[PDB]
């Protein structure tokens, strides 16, 4: 019986060992819009009598 | 080297949880011996065993 004890807590020692991490690469990214129409900002002006 | 010490530190508080569950691996006369200062028993043998 004490030695079932013993060789719990070595096998919990054993089993404290660290495998690997994983995490998200999203820093420095931003999303995207879309612009529908081009700006012109144009104006035709013209005379009564068209001249 | 900080990495030693915190991995022996975290390695004998499992070895003490996992001892003082169920029933114990330590008799009670060893823990009266170890507990005669004041500290609790679980704290005494865990410097024994350091």
């Amino acid at each position: 019986e004490d030695m079932a004890k013993i060789y719990g807590a070595v096998a919990a020692v054993s089993k404290n060992v660290n495998s690997s991490v994983t995490y998200e690469v999203k820093r420095g990214t931003h999303e995207l819009i879309k612009v529908p129409t081009i700006p012109h900002n144009l104006v035709l002006i013209q005379s009564d009598n068209g001249k | 080297t900080s990495g030693s010490i915190i991995n022996h530190a975290n390695n004998l508080n499992k070895v003490i949880n996992h001892v003082f569950a169920d029933k114990p691996l330590i008799s009670e006369t060893m823990l009266k011996i170890l507990t005669i200062d004041g500290t609790t028993g679980k704290d005494g043998y865990r410097n024994w065993l350091d």
